[PDB]
RNA sequence: AAUUUAAUAUAACUAUUAAUAGAAGGUUACUAAUAAAUUAAUAAUUAAUUUUAAAACCUAAAGGUAAACCUUUAUAUUAAUAAUGUUAUGAAUAAUUAUUAAUAAUAAUAAACUAAGUGAACUGAAACAUCUAAGUAACUUAAGGAUAAGAAAUCAACAGAGAUAUUAUGAGUAUUGGUGAGAGAAAAUAAUAAAGGUCUAAUAAGUAUUAUGUGAAAAAAAUGUAAGAAAAUAGGAUAACAAAUUCUAAGACUAAAUACUAUUAAUAAGUAUAGUAAGUACCGUAAGGGAA
RNA sequence: AAGUAAUUAAUAUUAGUAAAACAAUAAGUUAUAAAUAAAUAGAAUAAUAUAUAUAUAUAAAAAAAUAUAUAUUU
RNA sequence: UAAUCUUAU
């Protein structure tokens, strides 16, 4: 197979920002919660930006007859609604499948499984919405590997003193700003 | 937020990381001496034929 | 001789940079890890079990190979004797003829 | 000293070739200004390079709205001080001014070229229904200075080549068609072209393949539904099978020749009704049409 | 204010070259041989067709058709 | 009936 109407869709180039440079006229609100899915967002099926369709697009060509008189058809995937176990999440996962994607994830042994596998082809055939899925099982696997120790507390220490001292100065200061501050320290 | 790497991409990341720590092939000066000899040799043969 | 083998074509030379005649690469399939595993044949990943594809596609090793005869420089490449090509007078005069042929 | 002829301007567009590069409108006013530095070369200088000031309102996306208006209140808080006057008991509570520190904001952005989605009909076939027109027009979406393609699961034929793109021959040949209308390759040889090869992948499975429904007029690679392998001792390629040959899918990157726009230069058996005004006048509720 | 252009094919006239032409990098197109659906076939054994070549047919002729031959190849 | 699906809180 290939994956054409995902691999063909381009996004526009962000350019890497320094901490130095002049600011984007249009900054968002909220920052980005999730990795950047490299093949974008779907354009055409957009149906399937919300599930685990597999790669599998809507199709059209024709309906024929006996006289050969050809008419438009279309033939939509066998789309099913299917809450599935995360042993990661530890919770079911609710989202439209393809007979076929449910196919896979049963041959593959689980649902963090078929998100996580490495290939490319996988990667494709994940959604915005696989991706965003398959991010927060990785993201979830990593936290049970490793626990922050295998500092806060410091922190909370230091910034009544620190406050203090600002008063003597002259300066107020706010919790907020103190952990804007020593975030990198 | 950039995206962690699965158990399989980090493995290879680790093979890879091992690959480089070994000593690299290079040709050496030696060979190429050699093998232009030889060459060398060959156009000497084709103009005697 | 330095002089003569910087006149060799382009990808002869490169090949001879990238994968040079000091290392006896081997005869057979190996494992990729492997110091002497050969660039032409399809080499086994050891933890994987899976044959990864020749590091030098098919076209290019052939490519490779006929340059090497032009310039007299076969013997300093790694063996092609498991990879199934043959070439010019071998290919030739080691061939069976077809069973279409011999026999009609 | 003057006149003529030809060429050149801040001051025409159009076509070609070459080279280079990838760019604000309107509204009406409390009108929307600028300042400098260094470096050659003849203090002022012109030129190059660099810094710097201001710049209203509108042009979907601070929040509205009947574009050029209204409302939010950064000549804001919040805190800390200092000066002032009042209340109640030197300390406390509110208000006004002036410094210091802390807190957010301003989408007017091309068009053509490219890729993807959906996809007509008139028309041709001297009718018309397969076929054609045509994956064209159109609408929709998304990117970049270009995009796309690209280092063979490619071609070929027992000899061999050895990436992609564009053109010439091959060739209107093979091929195909209600065998009608008509449609039509590839190998090979030439140019143009750039250093053109090179790993970034722990070598790829609901994948190849099969059935079935569709699917570039020849030549497939794609695709909905469902069955579904193999390890280089293997796998893909041709009705089929046997021999042989060739390549390695289900992981990737890539200048260059090309397209379009703009600029500059050069050439015009081009334009003065294709020679600069104006998308104005005027027509229409409107999209839109459009003079002299 | 109305037979124009592009890419092609066939004729004719002239001009260049000529058993060769165009092109010169090779490659190609046309000509140089006529046939036949196609095939491994293809033009005086001692001369004008009464000979020869091809297609049908055949042991080989004859028979129909077209083509080839009478110092210099067209 | 932890296949599916509809409603209400
Ligand atoms: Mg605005
Ligand atoms: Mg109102
Ligand atoms: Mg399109
Ligand atoms: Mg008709
Ligand atoms: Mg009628
Ligand atoms: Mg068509
Ligand atoms: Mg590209
Ligand atoms: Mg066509
Ligand atoms: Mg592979
Ligand atoms: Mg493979
Ligand atoms: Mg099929
Ligand atoms: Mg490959
Ligand atoms: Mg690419
Ligand atoms: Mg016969």
């Amino acid at each position: 197979r290939q994956w054409r109407l995902i691999e063909t869709r381009k996004i526009a180039k962000q350019p890497n920002y320094q901490v130095g440079d002049a600011k984007p006229l249009h900054m968002p609100k909220e920052r980005k919660k999730f990795p950047d899915y490299k093949y974008g967002e779907s354009n055409i099926f957009k149906q399937s930006n919300k599930g685990l369709y597999g790669g599998s697009f809507v199709q059209f060509g024709n309906n024929i007859s006996e006289s050969k008189a050809k008419t438009r058809k279309k033939w939509l995937p066998n789309v099913v609604k299917k809450g599935l176990w995360s042993e990661t999440l530890n919770r079911k996962i609710s989202i439209k499948m393809t007979a076929k994607v449910l196919k896979t994830i049963s041959k593959e042994g689980g649902i963090d499984n078929y998100l996580t596998k490495e290939k490319s082809a996988r990667i494709k055939e994940l959604g915005p919405t696989g991706w965003k899925l398959r991010y927060r099982v990785l993201k979830r696997k990593d936290e049970i590997e490793n626990p922050p120790h295998k500092r806060r507390r410091l922190m909370s220490f230091l910034y009544p003193l620190e406050k203090l001292e600002y008063r003597s100065v002259g300066k107020d200061l706010n919790y907020k700003k103190f952990v804007e501050l020593f975030a990198d320290v | 937020p950039e995206m962690p790497l699965t158990e399989v991409r980090k493995s290879h990341l680790a093979e890879k990381k091992e690959l480089a720590e070994r000593e690299v092939p290079k040709l050496t000066e030696e060979d190429m001496e050699a093998i232009g000899a030889r060459v060398f040799e060959f156009l000497e043969k084709q103009k005697r034929e | 001789y330095k002089q003569y083998f910087d006149s060799l074509p382009l990808k002869l030379k490169s090949f001879f940079q990238r994968y040079p005649p000091s290392i006896k690469y081997s005869p057979v399939s190996t494992s990729t890890k492997a110091i002497n595993a050969n660039p032409f044949l399809p080499n086994k990943h050891p933890v994987t079990q899976r044959f990864h594809d020749p590091k030098y596609s098919l076209r290019r090793m052939s490519d490779v190979y006929k340059l090497a005869l032009r310039y007299g420089v076969e013997e300093f490449l790694p063996p092609i004797e498991n990879t199934k090509k043959l070439f010019f007078e071998e290919k030739y005069n080691k061939k069976t003829l077809m069973k279409g042929v011999l026999l009609p």
